[PDB]
């Protein structure tokens, strides 16, 4: 009967702090290294083992957004529903970490299918820029199986766009092309000045500028004839229902337009009729600014760059050249831990690759005779020279097909190409392997 | 009044036919959009499940949001008769692709996905027959789906009425009889072949390049056996088929041309009355 | 484009048969094969599913109820929690197929905690009893992962008891006890007069009696003074709540007692004290009967043995001892199958066991020279033996520690002791395999 | 009146000790009731969140269920104190455990869980160092879990009350602090070092055959070096707990004892005010 003196503060600084850490532990603010928020790295993750038996299998959404229970998501199956549908489809993503089968939208309708409908899957984005993720830090938590943040090549943040509200915070990132990004990160890498990268927003025909540093979207329009007009494009930010309802319908209600909808499989498009009460300026540039003005295709839209850096932290850039600066530093470790590890593991296997070759060499020539003896003998026999000393158990547990000409020879120069492996990692740094592999991104 | 989920095809109310979609819920009409003829393929999404309207008061039918929105879409007035039969008293019979067809000299005839006058049809020199009035089946008649019954106005907008519902549970106890039990109210749509139901297939195959449809799972298990590397989708819902099976599905339908018998009067009570 | 003529009665018959699809697959009755409801059969199928990897590991009841409906169950993780819940506690069940651990209730109170605190695995009970499930009969409906039905050796409906309500068809048995069960479906096996199995109610020390084909379940009591009396059980159906506030606490507030709480780790109790109002005879058999009455400790329940066949169609029973015969036969099918499928795996292993015997037999001494070929060579010249063909890829990917003295012997000796379990299999039927497996429940 | 709820200690209101337990969930007190000791040990399950009783009048605290249950079970009434203290004149001084202990003489100390009489110990020839009144450490005096202030007589049936609750977040933002709120409303009930709280372990061992508790996850990183073979049990809630370890948490506790300080009626507007 141990009586403690816990007192009246202690137990309420551990009522709070405790739903501190709970709201920390899911936040929207996105992660700077992978551009992940928690749901969506749940997602991924769920995606991921459920993919580990075959690659290209779809799985329905339901199942991957149930499973996230299990890796350590406490918000339930409806918001990894709504992460792996947002995370999908490709109107919404310049780089979709998701791929995606059913109904997920487009940008003319954004509401997906009934989750039990739709199917999605690792796509060959992710796979081709995530990698190193065996390496990717452990999360504090042990209940969380997902690794804090997964390892891009290039900053995905800046690829999909990423937009949340916090409790104090707001981050905004618009999407930036891939080709812009690795570019980026490449000049980064060598040390030299990065451009900055140009945004490209997905599926999207129009025109995009910055002014003042604020980003405008511009559509794009057509005049067909004096009083007829062809909305070939709208910003990114508009679908159809809302487009219309916030722009035609108060505009025909008040009788200017008669609009008709001529949206197909290329994007937008509205055909739109002028009346007589409308007026239209004679002056280009000023019929120009009065239409981006009344019809909406003008839109300006500022970057608010708070991510959490490779510490947890929540840190806010100016501008995405000092992300890509930060983000290239950070990834450096990771490359010189790749370059590590892989040089041991390599060292290993030229050492087992070599102790093969050599039990299969005195083998068939004269020295080793396995025909009649006991298994411990003949352990304690091989395993009393030097060079077999720990690779006993593997290197007695070669196959009887070893042992004919043709493949001891190929035993021979697998041996041999794991000593030039060896020497290629041993003689390479952080910026020769990182160019390497960002060379297969498309 | 404007209906904001009206993506309406350009030819409604013109005097030509249409193929307005009722498909359940705003997400699988997203298809629809990028799909549509932009001619004649008028859409309505609905999400959830219409109140029963067999002895339902008319009263609050127009008080009920989707139900009036139908009727404003469809441009249908309940209670008042949808068509007006011109009067004839002219038959005809002759054969279409080895079936016998008894039309009216005012009836219009589909040929080849298109209709086409039955006193058109008689100057391009295929032969017709005529027969008496009292020797016309009735009911074959009525159940000939490549033949319409004497129109000569219409107060709809839209010609026809193809309904796109689910192949699961989410469709079987929803929208499916309840909206015929809604359309029941002008019994001429459905003698006439208006009323439509577009087969979503339940299973599709993925042979080579092009795939198999299956409509139920019978046809599956019977063709199974000439499917050389076949692979299963099961398609239990309309937002499970990617954009271009879709566009196959909209572009070269199949219907299901609902007809009422003289039963119609019960079966609307045994179930869902 | 088509256009068919399904009319309207088609379209009414599809409402039906589909509907009434989707009850059969969620009929109540359980199967008479293995007692299984079919909510309770994707649980199970479930928890196997999770304890692949460790048998011992308990899994959380919400991650068990949250993957039946991968499987092809419909009604939601609701019904499969509260299946899981009465399935891992044991004073609800004779023969708990499910071993939790939590707070899975009692008999005093029947609730169980929350589904995401109580773990749930299945028990060594299961796999006792549920054999051959690998044979079970494969689903009309390819959605359905879990077999149509599993196969357990002894009547599991008949084991934990089981109560359910259908439209328009009701079922309700009563819980016989293990060894008796055991001992009939023996005395079925050999054909001998099958007994009436006796039912015993999983955690009662109360008394139950057969009277008029209906069984009486009477509850215990002991009178520790003239006033006072020591209930020491109560009926089954009656949980500490539910007993108090329909008999004790309005015939308390009716003022002929005074009780109290006696309910112990030793299952239910309660002394009672007899005031002034309440009128005791006497007569010791006069006494006891109002005793029994007014207090409750006597109740009638019958039996209205409804099951599902082998052949999926609703089926009932007068009695007991016809389910058991029938379930007898139903189950000596599937033990010959086991037996037939046995023939032929021992009969291929014996083959390929006796190859890889002799092919050190031809090693060691002059026959076999692996020592410097090529391998497609080798395969070759190896496979021109008829005793050799059948098994070639086996018999050379094959490892090097093979070719010592002892595994030698060690490889002859399990070719002869796979020839015996063969001629033992072709030397057995279905009565002595299934009752030397009806030798193992306990 | 009776509450149904209310699995009973025999000696209620016989002027002896008492742990009545608050435990959430009516399913947690299935363990209670088989793990009682039948004397002093009654519960009262509590299902949900307690309204804040921060911002209401008395007269309609007993218009909730639960919360006028538990003032029917404890006993207490509202707005009046639930003990008489009884007047003193005497302090002393003794070392006990290698901790100094201000008591007076007619308090109650508590030895290896048992509360004695002041004037009994006293009697025990057992070192008591008398001092002035004016020097005695008020707040070590009332920070102290092994003095009781002066019970004279009481009204309050249920000498003690054990809250125990979940430990996840169902725990935290949870009927804890509620509950503690309520409690508030009896200064001399904390002071008097009577509501407690029990201490679930968070992780439990398995070594060897008996297992080991870690009140807190740091506990657990500090200590597992020491642990052979461990195997780890994350109790995130109370149903999560085997029979067993509810018999020992219950038999022999580990009391959160709060008390209340000066600065209480500012968090409980800060928290859930």
């Amino acid at each position: 009967m141990q009586l403690n003196n816990r007192d009246l503060k202690s137990i309420i600084d551990n009522e709070a702090l405790a739903y501190a850490m709970y709201t920390v532990e899911n936040r929207a603010i996105p992660n700077m290294i992978d551009g992940f928020k928690p749901v969506q790295r749940f997602v991924i993750a769920r995606a991921l083992d459920l993919a580990r038996g075959n690659k290209d299998k779809f799985h329905k959404l339901a199942s991957i957004a149930g499973g996230v229970a299990d890796l350590g998501y406490h918000h339930g199956e409806n918001s990894a529903q709504d992460a792996g549908a947002l995370m999908a489809n490709t109107w919404n993503n310049n780089f979709p970490l998701l791929d995606g089968q059913g109904n997920f939208g487009s940008r003319t309708v954004q509401k997906a299918a009934a989750s039990r409908y739709i199917f999605a899957r690792v796509s060959k984005n992710f796979y081709n820029v995530y990698k190193d993720t065996e390496y990717a830090p452990v999360h504090q938590d042990k209940e969380h199986i997902p690794p804090a943040f997964y390892l891009p090549i290039i900053p995905t943040v800046l690829l999909n766009g990423v937009s949340g509200i916090a409790t104090g915070y707001a981050t905004y990132i618009l999407p930036h092309s891939v080709s812009s990004v690795k570019k980026a990160v490449l000049q980064a890498l060598q040390g030299k000045k990065v451009t900055k990268p140009k945004v490209e927003f997905p599926e999207f025909r129009g025109e995009v500028v910055e002014i003042d540093g604020q980003y405008e979207i511009r559509g794009t329009y057509k005049f067909t004839s004096r009083t007829q007009m062809h909305i070939t494009e709208i910003p990114y930010k508009y679908d159809r229902e809302t487009y219309v309802s916030k722009i035609l319908d108060p505009l025909e209600n008040k009788g200017f337009i008669t609009w008709d909808d001529a949206c197909g499989e290329h994007g937008f498009g509205f055909k739109v009729k002028f009346r007589k009460e409308y007026s239209l300026s004679d002056n280009e540039e000023e019929r120009h600014a009065k239409i981006m003005k009344d019809f909406g295709l003008i839109e300006r839209r500022s970057q608010n760059i708070t991510v959490i850096n490779e510490k947890g932290k929540l840190q806010v850039y100016d501008n995405v050249v000092d992300l890509i600066k930060d983000f290239v530093e950070v990834r450096k470790t990771y490359v010189q831990k790749r370059i590590d590890n892989k040089i041991k593991e390599t060292e290993s296997a030229f050492r087992l690759a070599f102790a093969k070759a050599h039990f299969i060499k005195k083998v068939i020539s004269g020295e080793i005779v396995v025909q009649g003896k006991t298994r411990k003998e003949l352990t304690e026999e091989l395993s009393k020279i030097d060079m077999y000393s720990s690779y006993v158990d593997k290197l007695v547990g070669m196959n009887i097909f070893h042992m004919t000409s043709d493949e001891a020879k190929k035993l021979a120069e697998e041996a041999k190409a794991k000593k030039e492996e060896n020497e290629y990692w041993k003689t390479t740094d952080v910026v020769t392997e990182y160019t390497k592999d960002l060379e297969e991104i498309k | 009044a404007k209906v904001h989920k009206h993506i309406k095809a350009n030819l409604c109310g013109k005097d030509a036919d249409t193929t307005l979609f009722l498909t359940e819920g705003d997400s699988a009409i997203g298809y629809l959009i990028d799909v549509r003829d932009k001619e004649l393929h008028g859409g309505y999404p609905l999400r959830g499940k219409v109140l029963n309207s067999w002895g339902m008061s008319y009263a609050d039918m127009l008080k009920n949001k989707e139900l009036f929105d139908i009727c404003a879409i469809t441009g249908l007035v309940l209670g008042e008769k949808a068509f007006e039969e011109k009067e004839d008293g002219e038959w005809f019979t002759f054969e279409l692709n080895g079936d016998t067809i008894i039309v009216n000299e005012n009836d219009e005839v589909q040929i080849n996905g298109k209709w086409i006058t039955v006193g058109e049809l008689r100057k391009n020199l295929m032969k017709f027959v005529k027969i008496d009035s009292s020797s016309v089946d009735m009911k074959k008649y009525k159940l000939q789906n490549n033949v319409r019954r004497s129109i000569k106005s219409s107060s709809m907008n839209y010609a026809n009425v193809a309904i796109m519902t689910d192949a699961d549970h989410d469709g079987l106890g929803s929208i499916y009889p309840s909206l015929l039990g809604f359309f029941s109210n002008w019994p001429e749509l459905f003698e006439q072949g208006r009323i439509r139901f577009v087969k979503t297939p339940v299973i599709i195959a993925q042979v080579g390049k092009k795939q198999e449809w299956f409509y139920t799972v019978a046809e599956y298990e019977s063709a199974k056996d000439a499917l050389p590397k076949h692979s299963i989708r099961y398609i239990k819902g309309l937002g499970s088929l990617e954009k271009s099976e879709y566009r196959e599905m909209i572009q070269n339908p199949v219907y299901d041309v609902v007809k009422l018998p003289e039963n119609w009067k019960e079966l609307f009570e045994m179930l869902m009355g």
